[PDB]
RNA sequence: GCGCAUCAUCCCGCGCCACCUG
RNA sequence: AAGACGCGC
């Protein structure tokens, strides 16, 4: 009927149309859902999710509106909990991070809003379902719902399910639930570890292969969730696991090995060492297994065993390194992804534990292999080892072999990846002074890679130069660095944008490593060459050139004429519409250095004229620029211009200058106590009931000044400012409420809680309700912070004939 | 919607909190501050010919139900 | 009607039951000697010059920023316990400046463009003049 | 209009006291805390004189102070709880002659707040954990451990909050290499404010709550809740383990109660009174301070009453069961806020007001001419005060 | 955080570990989003730092490259003596942004 | 449906949270 | 081209 006839229109409005229309439609959906109900609304919403042709955007919007309407409704979704659950199950079973996060949030909201009894009633029957996908999604649902509202409320229920005898399916489901709780909760199951261990023990004893495998997985999950402590609660599981290790084979063997490897770090050093010695024979017997999953499992087990302190370097080297290294270095197993990452992690952990010497000395030869994946793997291991351990263990032979290997690897640059550059940079940084003889070779190779076939490999060459400039400068080869700089200077005419950005980054690095006065290119000609680069449109070149000219202004401002200073300021104003925030921050920094170098008159006049762009993106940037100019220059030479610009009746100009005053007061801090008197008439004018934005800006200025001048005795003007700020509490807009609350908090921390208590005591018991509510919230805000002074600031209340309200202990006289 | 810190604090009033709760909270805070401050406790123990232990014991007993019984 | 205004505020930390303004050392100057309920006796010394006041304020601020109290309590917050501090300079940090290791005291000495010996001389000048 | 603040005389009154080997040597030292000044002073056994060795100001209000040491170590650390919402562990360096901070962990807002920890502090006797508690609704537990570098380490705080409860005193309980145990005089008041009939004062008894510390599970749980016949004041830590049985003594009005977890029967013993009391009989008698002496041969407890009578408390017990508590009158001294019994036959008394004395114990008075009392005697007790006989005054501050 | 009221903090007991910030949030304050006067470090809670969550940005959730800090104003306002200042929500803007990017990308 | 205005709000092109699979 | 908020013809 009419209730349903108003549903599809809103659905088509929110699914089709401009964003304003769908936002408004969502607004009256949220507003009118109190009278709409839940029954027909869900009866119409759910078939939309049941549509096979559902899209990502439609599903996301519908789940969001369902989440909001369910948050609004406390206990009005009880009859449809089962439907919501069974329709969210496909949403959460998906392999999308955002989708599964939204699904788990939905189920948590279901658990919080709805009672446990109805959930149990609609929840029990599907535990013993024959289909496996529904069992998996129901296991995820149990995990999230037990995460909500706490696990102990349903822990005995889980024990009862796991103690089932009718079929092994119920025990499998219960062990899956325990594993899911272990994998999701993390550290929230530590107090309840013993009961879960006892529950999983008898399932482990069970003869069913699936049941014992899932029990081993649950034990491993519990161990990894209780990694720091919990061996005392796990010492009763070791014997069946050892029996399975010594008897079972196949997938069960893999699960038991994973469980024991997870449990090994839990115990002490001696027990872990003995168990690693026991399992090393089986590990060696299993290394050459064709299965990739088992190889990954044994790699993880080996890494965990090696991470423990029970083993020793000599023993591990003489037992496990030769066979593992012989059977775990092949291209066929290197072609994988999970095997790739697991092998990298295992090798780097082993190198950290036992040492890097041999583990790099007998892989530098393999670095020469023509395979690109093998080269990438060995270089990743090398760079991880260099970053983690260090490089103070290399002799001449190993270091020259490593240099030859890295040079050969970089020479055969076939794939497109930055890992090449990262590895080379880490290697050269780790080597330090010991690589100084070889620098001409790298210089020649990088030059040869630079000058060929029209700027394609020049990107990585310039990135490499920028990365290695530090060691290049510390190698005392100043003439070579100057030669590279000047050559790259005439190589500035490249049309390619990414190549130009790499060139700009390399120029930044070379001018940063060495002093600017020693740079061979002409700066007086460099700036006119960089100005067209400033007029470029690509983001990378724009940010690089803006930071470069910021460095120019910071250091090399003496050799730059004021005419081109003003011009590049003009294109800085023009460029302020950049999308990236880093570009805008660098731009306002450039204004700061320029105004520090030259008198803040022309730049200030140009900045003050950019407050009429009809877009707040440029206005805030100009505000920050004006604030930084006033901070880096004399404040008393900027304020009169700010007031003169305020004199115009332009609302945008007034808002900009007020924000500039707020930012300046925030930046200067305690030094600005002398300028408090100069801005009092402006604050009084802004605090007048004319514009909400004016009141917000005035409150922000008051709060910033109060925080800045706190502790220096400036209460005379602060009290007068509060006298006008206070009548702004009665507002409805959230932004002005937040600004007023911040201003009053600053005035409280500056003046003291006594005056705030005096003001808030006027209407704490007012006959009306809204004034009482706002006074109570203000009083709570005051009472939360600096409570120890209100006791002295409390007033005196006369006691009644039935209760005592007078503290007689304070009336004692000595 | 940052009211979590408001609700997670004990000793502050709200919309329909009566006078009795406010006064008993004030008395409890005053007693706790008296106990914390050594100088005021010493002043109290000097005013009456007693000991600091007895004064703090009596102050602890006064924390059971200040301002008479609830109405 | 007419209301007076407070021009100075401080928090000694202990109850004060004595307050007098009389000279202590012959040939000295008037000081505001006070005695507290905890058994401590202190005096208040006015500043005879603006340069000395600026130097003392800079020293106090630098010590507060560089040398925190042992129990991890904010010195400014401790002094502004019940009411904000007003026109009072704490000398406890200035006297404790003589107890730190040489590195930090020398570092703050060039940071103030001064030298530790004359700094200690200036610190002891007030003590030997007003007490 | 600018004044300079100076301090001609430092604070002298003593609010807390503690003793230990703070220099790593066999020489005992005393660390007492003033109102806002922390200073170290030690006596000379050869001459009996006391000289201050270090004096610093902390710019804060000290609410608790006690010392501890790690097992197998030789140096004692200093833990102080100030009005700031953080805990700091100190260490004394004899070479630098100054206190060196070792750790600093923040857990709440600053100031003497009702629900901010810092008022009550407890340390495990073995020296493996420290507990800090608030007046109401807040309790925190920390784990003390030594890494491979022989440096102090601090773990994360533990959640031990209980809503709508009041805590009177917190003190550690010896377990003898078992999990650390903490006992407090926790009591509830939720029903007190919900009864308009005025019966809040009546039918409301204290409880002796016990808290474990499970290292394996890294969590704290309440152990028991035993109602008490009458309100208590403070607890005493009985040296447990191999040297004596574990337990706690409860000090109340005209009575002392011994309690222990398990199947330990309660022991009660009335506090003896003077001969022909000139005070009002209706006034009760409580305890103001206590000390201990964990001698290897035999341990004993010292306590002081409101009027200053010193009672030597001797505990008689079987291998695992307590038999009786034997009280005995030692001497009479001025009322002291804190008392510490030093080694080598020296006793330090930090008087509540006036000068502080340093007596010297000469005769232990084991079964002297004065008869002793016991809990086995059916029904009060009366003793005749005598001048100073066991203690001999040597030096005073 | 400040700009978006939807994001909320876990507000749990502070631990011993130190939070991290990504390159984008290198200088932003964890509360008021300011780049002025970083004084004190930021402590993280045990729940917010476990396994995969280790070395993650406090504000957005990227890889951790720099240590977090508290600004001078936040320290003055006594706001750093509170619970864990880590956002547990994923943000409403991020979901819509990712969905539209996936659709038009 | 019009004209507006605020939050140094987003603008980053794909990311990776225990997993698929005989 | 996007997350929220408030303003009247
Ligand atoms: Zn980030
Ligand atoms: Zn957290
Ligand atoms: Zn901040």
């Amino acid at each position: 009927e009419q209730k349903e006839r108003k549903i599809m229109k809103l659905l088509l409005k929110i699914k089709n149309g401009t964003p304003p229309m769908r936002k408004a439609a969502l607004r009256q959906i949220t507003d009118k859902a109190r009278e709409f109900g839940a029954g027909p609304l869900f009866n119409q919403i759910l078939p939309l999710l049941m549509s096979p042709t559902l899209e990502d955007q439609e599903r996301h919007l519908l789940v969001k509106v369902i989440d909001r309407i369910l948050y609004k409704l406390d206990d009005l979704v009880r009859p449809y909990v089962h439907k919501i659950l069974v329709v969210i199950e496909p949403l959460l079973i998906d392999e999308d991070y955002y989708a599964r996060v939204e699904g788990r949030e939905i189920i948590s909201n279901l658990a919080k809003a709805a009672g446990l009894a109805t959930m149990i009633s609609t929840m029990r029957p599907d535990i013993d379902n024959m289909d496996e996908y529904v069992r998996n999604t129901t296991a995820r649902a149990f995990a999230v719902v037990a995460s909500a509202l706490g696990i102990p409320s349903l822990l005995p229920f889980l024990k009862a399910v796991c103690k089932s005898k009718k079929s092994w399916q119920a025990r499998h489901t219960g062990i899956k639930i325990v594993q899911q709780i272990a994998i999701l909760m993390g550290c929230a199951i530590l107090p309840h570890l013993r009961s879960l261990v006892e529950i999983i023990e008898h399932g482990l004893v069970d003869e069913q292969q699936k049941v014992r495998t899932i029990s081993a997985l649950a034990i491993a999950a519990l161990a990894e969730a209780a990694t720091p402590y919990g061996i005392e609660s796990f010492d009763s599981v070791l014997k069946p696991l050892w029996k399975g290790i010594r008897q079972h084979r196949g997938k069960g063997l893999a699960a038991f090995l994973k469980a024991i490897g997870y449990l090994i770090p839990l115990m002490d050093a001696e027990y872990a060492n003995y168990y690693t010695r026991e399992v090393m024979l089986i590990l060696i017997r299993e290394f050459q297994s064709p299965d990739e999953e088992m190889k990954k499992i044994v790699l993880k087990v080996v890494k965990q065993c090696c991470g423990t302190d029970g083993v020793e370097a000599n023993y591990i080297k003489t037992e496990i390194l030769p066979p593992f290294f012989k059977h775990f270095w092949q291209h066929r197993m290197a072609l994988d992804r999970r095997n790739y990452r697991q092998l990298v992690d295992t090798t780097v952990e082993l190198a950290n534990k036992v040492g890097a010497a041999e583990i790099i000395s007998r892989i530098v030869d393999d670095l020469k292999d023509e395979a690109e994946q093998y080269r990438k793997m060995v270089m990743e291991t090398i760079e991880k080892i260099m970053g983690n351990l260090g490089a103070a263990d290399i002799d001449h032979k190993l270091e020259e072999q490593l240099i030859d290997g890295i040079l050969y690897a970089f020479q055969e640059q076939t794939t497109e990846d930055s890992v090449m550059l990262n590895g080379f940079g880490t290697v050269v940084n780790a080597l330090g002074k010991r690589v100084k003889p070889y620098l001409p070779q790298i210089c020649g190779t990088v030059l040869w890679r630079l000058n060929n076939k029209s700027a394609k490999v020049r990107q990585q060459a310039a990135d490499l130069i920028s990365r290695t400039a530090v060691v290049m400068k510390t190698c005392q080869e100043e003439k070579l660095m100057g030669h590279l700089g000047v050559v790259l200077y005439e190589y500035l005419g490249e049309e390619y944008p990414e190549v130009l950005g790499s060139i700009l980054g390399a120029l930044k690095a070379i001018v940063n490593v060495i002093g600017m006065h020693k740079m061979t290119p002409p700066i007086k000609d460099l700036l006119p060459r960089l100005t067209p680069i400033l007029k470029n449109r690509h983001e990378k070149v724009q940010e690089n050139c803006i930071d470069l000219v910021g460095r120019i202004a910071d250091r090399g401002a003496e050799y730059v004429s004021a005419r081109e200073w003003m011009r590049i300021c003009f294109e800085l104003l023009e460029l302020l519409k950049a999308h990236k925030k880093a570009i805008r921050r660098a731009t306002v920094n450039t204004f700061g250095y320029i105004a520090k170098a030259i008198g803040p008159h022309d730049v200030l006049a140009t900045l003050l004229n950019n407050l009429k762009v009809q877009e707040r993106q440029n206005r805030v940037c100009t505000t920050v620029a004006i604030a930084i100019v006033a901070e880096t220059c004399s404040p008393f030479t900027v304020l009169p211009a700010l007031m003169n610009e305020y004199r115009v009746p332009e609302l945008n100009v007034q808002n900009g200058v007020l924000k500039s005053l707020s930012f300046l007061f925030e930046y200067i801090g305690e030094m600005g106590k002398d300028y408090i008197y100069a801005v009092t008439p402006l604050l009084e004018d802004a605090l007048m009931d004319r514009d909400l934005v004016h009141r917000q800006t005035a409150s922000a200025v008051v709060q910033h000044m109060s925080l800045g001048v706190y502790g220096f005795g400036c209460e005379d003007s602060l009290n007068h400012l509060l006298n006008y700020v206070w009548p702004n509490v009665f507002e409805t807009s959230p932004h002005v409420i937040q600004a007023v609350m911040g201003a009053l908090e600053g005035l409280r921390v500056a003046i003291g809680p006594c005056r705030m208590l005096q003001y808030c005591l006027q209407g704490l018991f007012h006959p009306a309700r809204k004034v009482r509510d706002v006074y109570w919230k203000i009083y709570n805000s005051i009472y939360i912070g600096s409570q120890d002074a209100l006791i002295a600031h409390y007033p005196r209340i006369y006691n009644d004939d039935k209760n005592t309200y007078i503290r007689y202990e304070l009336d004692y006289i000595l | 919607q940052l009211e979590h810190l408001q609700s997670k604090y004990i000793g502050t009033g709200h919309a329909d909190t009566t006078k009795w709760e406010w006064l008993v909270n004030q008395h409890r805070d005053s007693y706790c501050s008296y106990m914390g401050h050594f100088d005021l406790l010493n002043y109290f123990a000097i005013a009456e010919n007693e000991s600091k232990a007895r004064v703090r014991f009596n102050l602890m007993e006064k924390m059971l139900q200040p301002c008479g019984p609830p109405a | 009607s007419q209301k007076a205004e407070v021009i100075m505020n401080y928090h000694v930390g202990e109850t004060v039951l004595s307050l007098q303004k009389t000279t202590l050392i012959p040939g000295g100057s008037e000081s505001l000697v006070y005695t507290t309920l905890s058994g401590g006796i202190g005096i208040l010394v006015p500043f005879t010059s603006h340069e000395d006041h600026d130097f003392f304020q800079h020293v106090e601020m630098h010590l507060r920023s560089e040398h925190p109290p042992l129990c991890g309590r904010d010195h400014l917050s401790f002094r502004s316990y019940y009411f904000p501090v007003k026109n009072v300079i704490d000398g406890d940090l200035c006297e404790q400046f003589n107890s730190m290791e040489p590195n930090k005291q020398k570092n703050v000495s060039e940071e103030l463009d001064r030298t530790p010996p004359e700094v200690s001389k200036k610190l002891e000048d007030i003590r030997t003049r007003y007490a | 209009m600018f004044l300079y603040n100076l301090t001609l005389q430092r604070a002298t009154g003593i609010s807390f006291a503690i003793h230990g080997n703070f220099s790593g040597t066999k020489q005992q030292e005393i660390v007492v805390s003033r109102g806002k000044i922390l200073e170290l002073l030690r006596p000379d056994p050869n001459t009996g004189k006391v000289h201050t060795l270090l004096t610093v100001e902390v710019f804060g209000v000290i609410r608790s102070l006690m010392a501890f040491r790690l097992t197998g170590g030789t140096k004692d650390y200093i833990v102080v709880g100030s009005d700031s919402g953080r805990i700091v562990i100190l260490e004394y360096q004899p070479s630098k002659n100054m206190f060196e901070k070792i750790h600093q962990e923040t857990f709440g807002k600053s100031g003497c707040r009702r629900i901010v920890p810092g008022q009550f502090l407890a340390v495990d006797p073995k020296g493996r954990a420290v507990m800090i508690s608030a007046i109401e609704k807040q309790k925190l537990v920390y784990i003390l451990n030594r890494d491979a570098a022989a440096r102090l380490t601090i773990s994360s705080p533990l959640e031990a909050h209980k809503a709508n409860t009041l805590v009177y005193h917190v003190v550690g309980v010896d377990v003898g290499f078992e999990n650390p145990m903490f006992a407090c005089l926790e009591m509830d008041y939720e029903e007190a404010d919900n009864d308009p009939t005025g019966e809040a004062a009546a039918n409301t008894q204290q409880t002796l709550t016990f808290y474990e510390l499970d290292l394996g599970l890294n969590h704290v749980v309440r152990k028991y809740s035993e109602p008490l016949e009458e309100h208590g004041n403070f607890l005493i830590t009985v040296p447990g383990g191999s040297d004596g049985p574990s337990g706690v003594l409860i000090c109340s009005e005209n009575y002392i109660t011994y309690k222990n977890f398990g199947d330990q029967p309660d022991i009660r013993c009335p506090i003896p009174r003077r001969r022909n009391d000139l005070d009002d009989p209706e006034r009760g008698m409580i305890f103001v301070c206590s000390a201990t002496h964990k001698t290897k041969s035999m341990f004993f407890f010292l306590a002081q009453t409101e009027q200053g009578d010193i009672f030597k408390i001797t505990l008689e017990t079987d291998e695992d069961m307590v038999t009786e508590i034997r009280l005995k009158y030692f001497d009479t001294v001025p009322v002291a806020a804190a008392m510490c019994v030093l080694k080598t036959g020296f006793l330090f008394v930090a008087s509540e007001f006036g000068n502080h004395y340093l007596y010297q114990i000469a005769h232990l008075g084991d079964d002297d001419e004065e008869p002793e009392f016991s809990s086995a005697m059916p029904l009060t007790f009366f003793f005749q005060p005598r001048p100073l006989k066991n203690l001999v005054l040597v030096d005073e501050l | 955080a400040k700009h978006h009221p939807d994001l909320i903090f876990c507000r749990k007991q502070a631990g011993v570990a130190i939070g991290r910030l990504c390159e984008k949030c290198d200088g932003k304050c964890v509360i008021c989003d300011s780049y002025v006067r970083p004084c004190t470090l930021v402590r993280i809670c045990d729940e917010c730092n476990y396994g995969s969550y280790q070395g993650r940005c406090v504000i957005c959730g990227g890889p951790g490259v720099s240590d977090a800090y508290y600004c001078k104003e936040c320290t003055i306002q006594e706001k750093d003596r509170d619970g864990c200042p880590k956002i547990v929500n994923l943000g409403s803007s991020k979901t819509d942004l990712f969905y539209e990017r996936k659709k038009y990308g």
